[PDB]
């Protein structure tokens, strides 16, 4: 049993996880990703506030039971899920292709 | 066409509070990031905030971290800057930008430049108190000491916060007058001069009034300047 | 964060002139996002370069930029009366974006004394306790004059504050005032005032005897 | 019909998405985010190897036609997919409550 | 008992290749993240490289960039460094790291900083060719000028690269002995002296050899110092 | 990037005195994540305190660290013959993790004058065209002596290397090796070779004449 990530206590723009839970739901259990701070945390260690926390979004598919407390076999749906958390800039950046394929 | 008009500023006590509005009109608002950059009195431009399309992101300059809240309303076509704990330190002008930004393909790119400005609003942070300024006249001798030409002028001293208006004979004379940037005395308020070289025969048969305009204080000084004869 | 430096800070030509504007970054710009505004006295800035090189919308072919990495520069090939103004440069390619300090193109034109007069304070502010003594230096040429003040030979210092006009759109001179600022009780206790104006090898002293004609 | 985000593109961690097809999958099109870089992009716009650019995972709910080809009602199945990507330190950092809850 | 051990290290001409392995015993290699650390000759110590417990993440020195590559053997409990490209600036001891981390519910906790460290092993970059070194007699006089005492050595000149042992009389010559450091030349190859006191009446009854061992060159030096006798 | 400074760069203390050592960071380092370390001549540093003020495993309570954001320090309550070493600092606050350039702490004795030697050299190495002249400083204190040569009275610069042995862990001393490199063709031209070894206000000069007893 391998340890779970620590990308979201590591990241420069770090995230908690936030418990959801529906009995309509599966899984019904699920964790969504909250950005910490609005700007990112430099290699100092410092809130920077050039740069920002920007959570990353996933369509996760979801079972819905139609009629409502009937589990069986139906029709399930797509619902939009913060999975953890990017720094981002107002600026697009360029690098050269050696820095590239990694 | 397109224009950024800025409003809200004015004189506020250092700790204070003061909200900036810009409204833009001419061009889709929503389609832009927005930034306010900041100038003092005589010195260079400086970054403050930075705001995307749809507010979702908010970029601020170090010095204003927790003070200053850049928010947008893209219905009513409007920029904000909501300032609190003001300091001294931030006396500038505060112009509201537009940001330049291109579509490659269906990708939407913005570059951090500027291609429309507004006018700016000017943002005093002072103790000092608004006053009217004390309108003394600058008088010229009955008999000149400098040949055909003689200098007249009204001393506009101690008045807050800035701007004045100086016209003279309620703006039928502007030939030669030279009206002085406003300087800040150790006081804290300002003091300028308003001067005219006029010709020395004139003095008799010419009256001078400099009509001085403090719309901070709502006050109007008009002073008629007579030769200092003997 | 990327510091600019630009040079010189006062550029002097004459209209017919080509201008040579500087910007040296403290480290280098990505992918030459450099841009330059011009802003004229009382108004807001105009860009009118972006990518180091490019003109921004109904900018005239005189302006041209180049440069990348740390070294950029804003030529203008042959100065008009309306290019006089004060320049900045800014860059993007980092966060934050960061601008340059200014440099003032000026009107050069030929050497012009001053006219130089001296006021004495009113009377109506002698009421008041405090005495301002103003010298006007009208219509001279270049910015650059030295102004000192004297009290019965006294040379005064730190009670003087001085105004420059901007660049006179018509002759292309400045005017100076130079404020004076006593009490009411140093005044009186003082006979000669005056005002000593020196632009290079010349001094001019403007001088009253208060109470004397 | 709202701009999809350009995250991928602004991150000092950017990625690229790769296509996955498949006819036993639900979505048969999935889009796998791998890490452009092994450092992170700094804010002058160069790589710093002092960071990296690390991908998070996500637990993605698809469909599984057992036997193959025939699609109906039956069970479905997990898979771990690359969303995006965040960048890190070695450093475990702490920053004041002021700059936190955002 | 916890170990590190480096090998690899050696001579290499500017712009070549070097592979440095470190050999981990005593603890459970897997839970611990490793560095490369360096030192230049009479230097302070200098980040070179980090790698994470599965290698998943590696971290990089400015200076190494694209030229240096760290990696980890888990089953083998061996760190490795793969250096291409070398330069005369790489020239350093190079140390093998363990870093320190931490267990706080069932999160673990890497930091920064090095809880065991290895001998090291020195990497020399230079165009200088391997060569052994040219012992000389820093002979006494027979009739001393210092009173009872008499200094004697050996000057072991223009080796390449280091190290050299220096050793009196097999081993039974250490009091008063001293083997100087090192100087690396002008020329790219290094020269040292060893020197010893003695009482200048035992210069007739006993004899004096220096053994000089280069191992880099496989050459052994053995040289009897006699007194400079009139 | 957080740079440490450390000072002073060497330290002469005596065994029982207390030892206060100084790293100053450039930046303030996040948490007081900043370590110590202690390096003997031929061996790998060895961690002593980490987190600013907390003892590594084995480490004696003599040794204590202080301190937060910028400055820190390092003291040793009563020093012991065996902590005389190479001290260095180490921030693990900020990425990348970074060091000290070191402080020295050396034993503090009584002043000691060298016993100075001159060796001409080889007739063996004058067949290879090269000789080298040595002086030896036998067993002084403190570390710093001027060594200057003089071939036939003129003084000699850029031609001569100096080597310094590790302090005496006997009798706390330091030995000191000048070598004087000439062609075979030069030390033939010359005739006086002269060590001229300088401690405080007094000099000490060991010569020899070329082919002479």
């Amino acid at each position: 049993p391998k340890r779970s990530s620590d990308y979201y206590n590591r990241s420069t723009s770090p995230w908690n996880l936030h418990r959801n839970e529906d009995p309509e739901r599966y899984p019904s259990v699920i964790w969504e990703a909250k950005c910490r701070h609005l700007g990112c945390i430099n290699a100092d260690g410092n809130v920077d506030y050039h740069m920002n926390s920007v959570p990353i979004q996933q369509e996760i598919l979801v079972l819905r039971r139609e009629p409502p407390h009937c589990p069986n076999s139906f029709r399930l749906e797509k619902i939009l899920v913060s999975v953890g958390c990017t720094c981002v800039t107002p600026i697009v950046h360029h690098v050269a292709h050696h820095h590239h394929h990694h | 066409e397109v224009q950024l008009v800025e409003s809200g500023g004015g004189l506020v006590q250092p700790g204070g509070s003061l909200r900036l509005s810009c409204a833009a009109s001419g061009f889709t608002f929503s389609n832009y990031w927005m930034n306010w950059v900041r100038q003092a009195p005589g010195k260079g431009l400086e970054w403050v905030a930075a705001i995307n399309q749809d507010g979702s992101e908010k970029y601020y300059v170090g010095s204003v971290k927790g003070r200053f809240t850049i928010s947008r309303d893209n219905a009513k076509n409007s920029l904000y800057l909501q300032m609190n704990s003001l300091r001294v330190e931030d006396t500038a002008v505060y112009y509201c930008v537009r940001d330049y930004y291109d579509i490659l393909t269906d990708y939407y790119i913005h570059y951090w430049y500027f291609d429309l400005w507004g006018r700016g609003t000017l943002v005093t942070v002072s103790s000092a108190s608004t006053k009217g300024p004390s309108v003394f006249p600058l008088a010229p001798s009955s008999k000149s000491t400098s040949g055909g030409t003689a200098a007249l002028g009204c001393l506009v001293k101690d008045y807050f916060p800035e701007p004045v208006t100086v016209s003279w004979n309620s703006g039928a004379l502007t030939s030669g007058v030279h009206t002085f940037p406003a300087v800040l005395q150790s006081s804290g308020l300002y003091s300028l001069s308003s001067v005219v070289t006029v010709p020395s025969s004139s003095l008799g048969t010419q009256t001078y009034i400099c009509n001085v305009n403090h719309k901070p204080s709502n006050t109007k000084v008009d002073k008629k300047v007579e030769p200092k004869s003997c | 964060e990327i510091v600019l430096t630009q040079s010189p800070g006062t550029l002097s030509l004459s209209p017919g002139e080509r201008a040579t504007l500087s910007c040296r970054a403290s480290q280098s710009v990505s992918s030459s996002y450099l841009a330059w505004y011009q802003q004229k006295p009382g108004q807001a800035p105009r860009l009118l370069i972006y990518g180091a090189s490019s003109r921004a919308t109904g900018i005239p072919d005189r302006f041209s930029g180049s440069g990348s990495g740390t070294d950029f520069t804003l030529t203008i090939s042959r100065l008009e009366p309306e290019d006089f103004a004060v320049y900045y440069c800014q860059q993007y390619g980092s966060s934050p974006c960061t601008f340059g300090q200014g440099t003032r193109l000026e009107i050069k034109r030929t050497v012009a004394a001053p006219s130089v007069f001296i006021f004495p304070p009113s009377d109506e502010q002698l009421k008041s306790g405090t005495a301002s003594v103003v010298c006007l230096l009208n219509n001279f040429y270049p910015r650059e004059a030295k102004v000192q003040w004297k009290v019965d030979n006294a040379l005064q210092s730190g009670n003087s504050q001085e105004s420059v006009t901007e660049q006179d759109s018509k002759d292309s001179t400045y005017s100076l005032s130079s404020t004076l600022t006593l009490s009411k009780a140093d005044y009186e206790k003082h006979k000669v005032y005056a005002c000593e104006v020196t632009q290079g090898t010349t001094s001019v002293t403007k001088s009253f005897n208060r109470g004397e004609c």
